[PDB]
């Protein structure tokens, strides 16, 4: 299933509040309510308190002359070659000049321009089909005469476009991403076309290279807006799309530990204190019983500097909890069975100065680490479903080995405790 | 003992703007010694050497009431140590931070800076 | 740029103050209707509202909140000394809106009380520039405007009483 | 912490200008993790955890709301179904392409 591609028609989908008419983006120091930067429809870049989304989807009207679909016309060029040159103009005088004098007729088909082109476009189709080689992507044409020619140009959020207005050392730079450079291009040019209200051919002479530009804009639009917006790491799909930020996380360094089972571990009073905060900013208004804003300054007051009744809450949290507070440790970067560790807080440390996170010395194989510095990361868990689930991540589950099916080796005794065992031993 | 032995010191340097809008509190001392700052003996205490809360005109009447306890949605500043040295840059005129009695002691430290450049020079 | 935690601390402390507001006089919908009787927000009805709960928190300013706190603020000081300003509340506001003059033998009053004294004592250091090209504290007093009452009743008082009551107000700031 | 323009985490210049006590600077999940989040047979619960953490706005502010109140030792959190905007914004990045959405 998913998000399924199709060209739809955009003049079912196309309304009428968001076709923009042409405007400079700035106006007497303030952005214009009709260009590209429109509080209108369009949101406010600082203010997020606009009801209307970021979603919103701004729009542009072509329908004097359809023109064909940007994404779709590389697919045209490799049915048809060189459609470029059919639809680039040059057969003109008049404006264009004599220039080479000399250009491959090709039948009369090339040099006719966007709007013959569109006129003849199944002729011109039927003179360059393979039914070897292109007939495929004939046939998906035949599929598609609604949307080869489009009559509505969308444009993106400016709030979700990071272009904004510097003030540069020489003056107030509008610093844009470029995508809008060609999109003002684009609204400038055709500008040019509902400015030329006057008929005459010359006029037209003229006009149909500016529907050429406006093809080869197109093209570039596409082509620009998927160089980055959608490609490589940096790209939006696999930035974020998978994996994105998280909001209640920490990491820290890890320490050896003894005197507890394997899967207990101590975190340092400082990074529990931040990541349960709402756990204990409830219990401290329900046990003061005064607002929760008193309850918010005293909890400042507790992470500030060490205090001993705070201290005695988190006991007592951590003593009552339903599941113990567990959390997720995975050590950067994870490509091990069960570089994920589910682990249980066992224990709070008592001193403010300690940063650093206990752990016993069994995992540090199964998590591939070393007390020589590695940063590790923790994710706490909330819901109780959530814990059933990761559950099967606890070490426990990990004991057996999904390979043999026998007792781990990475939880099995390491050097020195391997060292004294035979010491008692032999 | 030995941990006790391998002391390291540590230096930092902050920088704090005051402007017309945001002014400081009297964070340190009673209210004759209005002092937002530890002076240079003093040790800077709670982990904070100042805060600035944002006035507002239309917010004098309650935000910036009990001017001696910080509100909760002020800007603090964090650090640790004692105040070693002190460098004020001034653009306002004087007059105002005479008749300013939240700047006394930014006054007092100008002036103190001003009388050693005269003697120098 | 702003964070979500304060705000949401903030709404839900509302929200347990409306629930303390329904529990200690056992109101509910129907008599919240009664003391709206069809009443719409007054600014410097808000304004006395955000006052009285800047210890507190801040005003969301939600209207079925804001008519829920005033009940309960209203109600509040109906229980002690104050008198005509639960009844200033009480009213609608006329279409009179402006600002007539204070009788300045009462503010002299005001400045002697040592109640005051000592609040300016805590906003000294505001009140040796700020007040002295304009007091932003008493501006209220000149900022006085006329109220239509849901009774047939409109507001005619002397001064004293919002200069000693809303004095005690402060102090409870 | 602050949110960014989209609406997600993002580190901040708190810290540089001494504003901020601790570091503070998120944790994002990457490719590997998701992998291994996914070993487990609980593809709806991971979706959960993205979608209530960081992604969904709404999903977020109702698990503040749940868990502030509520029992302290003991959270039993509620998810809506309100679409995430990471797939709205995705949804505006292939309608103004051209691209559309058609489930299934």
């Amino acid at each position: 299933m998913g998000k399924k591609l199709s060209l739809i028609d955009f003049n079912e989908i196309y309304n009428e509040e968001n076709l923009i008419t042409r405007a400079n983006p700035i106006e007497n120091h303030e952005f214009s309510d009709d260009g590209i930067y429109s509080e209108r429809i369009f949101g406010s870049y600082n203010e997020d308190d606009d009801d209307k989304d970021i979603d919103t989807i701004g729009w542009i009207n072509i329908e004097p002359y359809y023109i064909i679909n940007p994404i779709l016309f590389t697919i045209i060029k490799k049915c048809i070659p060189s459609i470029n040159k059919i639809i680039n103009y040059q057969q003109s005088i008049d404006q264009n000049g004599e220039n080479i004098d000399l250009t491959e007729e090709i039948g009369e088909d090339d040099y006719i321009g966007l709007v013959k082109f569109k006129d003849n476009f199944d002729d011109l189709l039927e003179k360059y089909t393979d039914k070897k080689k292109y007939q495929k992507e004939y046939d998906f044409l035949i599929e598609n005469h609604d949307k080869i020619f489009i009559n509505k140009l969308p444009v993106f959020s400016h709030k979700l476009r990071p272009a904004t207005l510097l003030t540069g050392s020489k003056g107030k730079v509008l610093a844009f991403d470029e995508i809008n450079n060609y999109y003002n291009f684009v609204i400038e040019y055709i500008n040019q076309i509902n400015e030329g209200v006057v008929s005459d051919d010359s006029i037209d002479l003229l006009l149909l290279p500016l529907l050429y530009n406006m093809q080869f804009y197109a093209n570039n639009i596409l082509t620009r807006i998927i160089s980055e917006y959608l490609r490589g790491k940096k790209g939006f799909l696999r930035k974020n799309i998978m994996g994105s930020r998280i909001n209640f996380s920490a990491r820290n360094v890890i320490t050896p530990l003894i005197g507890h089972p394997i899967d207990e571990v101590a975190m340092p009073y400082k990074t529990f204190a931040e990541l349960y905060k709402f756990q204990l900013i409830n219990l401290i208004s329900k046990v003061k019983g005064i607002n929760y804003n008193e309850a918010l300054k005293f909890w400042e007051k507790g992470i500030l500097g060490f205090n001993q009744e705070l201290y005695n809450y988190m006991e007592e949290l951590i003593t009552k909890t339903k599941g113990g507070c567990t959390f997720l440790l995975n050590r950067n970067p994870t490509i091990s069975i069960g570089s994920i560790l589910y682990l249980k807080i066992g224990l709070i440390k008592k001193d403010y100065k300690d940063l650093t996170l206990g752990i016993s010395n069994n995992l540090l194989s199964a998590l591939s680490g070393d007390y020589d510095g590695d940063v590790l990361n923790i994710i706490p868990v909330f819901d109780n479903k959530m814990k059933e689930h990761f559950s099967l991540l606890s070490p426990q589950n990990f004991l057996v080995d999904r390979n043999n099916g026998r007792f781990n080796g990475d939880f099995d005794l390491q050097k020195d405790q391997i060292l004294g065992i035979f010491i008692l031993n032999n | 003992s030995a941990a006790k032995k391998l002391g390291t010191f540590s230096v930092n340097k902050v920088k704090v703007s005051v402007n017309t809008n945001d002014i400081l509190l009297n964070l340190y001392g009673d209210n004759e010694n209005y002092k937002g700052f530890p002076d240079i003996g003093e040790h800077i205490k709670n982990q904070i050497i100042a805060s600035r809360r944002r006035f507002d005109y239309n917010t004098a009447l309650y935000e910036l009431k009990n001017l001696n306890e910080m509100r909760d949605s002020d800007t603090p500043f964090f650090a640790d140590g004692k105040i070693v040295d002190i460098e004020i840059f001034s653009n306002v005129p004087e007059e105002e931070l005479k008749v300013q009695k939240y700047n006394e002691q930014v006054l007092y430290y100008i002036n103190k800076q001003k009388e050693f450049s005269n003697n120098v020079y | 740029r702003n964070d979500q935690g304060n705000s949401i601390i903030n709404e839900c402390s509302i929200k347990q103050e409306i629930a303390k507001i329904k529990k200690k006089y056992n109101v509910t919908d129907e008599v919240m209707k009664e003391f709206i009787n069809g009443r719409e927000l007054n600014s410097i009805q808000i304004y006395l509202v955000k006052i009285y709960y800047s210890n507190k928190f801040k005003v969301n300013s939600n209207k079925n909140d804001i008519f829920y706190l005033l009940y309960g603020m209203t109600r509040e000081l109906g229980e002690m000394n104050f008198s005509i300003i639960p009844e200033i509340l009480s009213c609608a506001i006329a279409p009179n809106v402006r600002k007539m003059n204070n009788r300045k033998k009462l503010v002299d009053k005001i400045i002697h009380s040592d109640k005051y004294s000592y609040l300016l004592k805590s906003y000294l250091p505001i009140k040796n520039i700020l007040d002295k090209n304009n007091v932003i504290l008493q501006l209220m007093t000149i900022k006085n405007a006329k109220f239509m009452n849901k009774e047939n009743k409109e507001v005619d008082f002397s001064t004293d009483h919002l200069a000693e009551e809303v004095l005690d107000m402060l102090l409870c700031i | 912490s602050f949110m960014n323009l989209r609406g997600l985490p993002a580190k901040s210049k708190n810290f540089k200008e001494h504003k901020d006590l601790y570091s503070k600077t998120p944790v994002r999940i990457g490719n590997m993790e998701i992998s291994n989040l996914s070993l487990t047979n609980e593809m709806g619960s991971i979706m959960d955890m993205l979608n209530s953490y960081s992604n969904n706005e709404t999903n977020r502010r109702e698990l503040i709301m749940q868990l502030l109140t509520g029992n302290p030792f003991d959270t039993n959190i509620d998810l809506s179904d309100v679409e995430s905007g990471t797939s709205k914004i995705l949804k505006s990045l292939f309608t103004c392409l051209g691209l559309s959405i058609d489930d299934v």
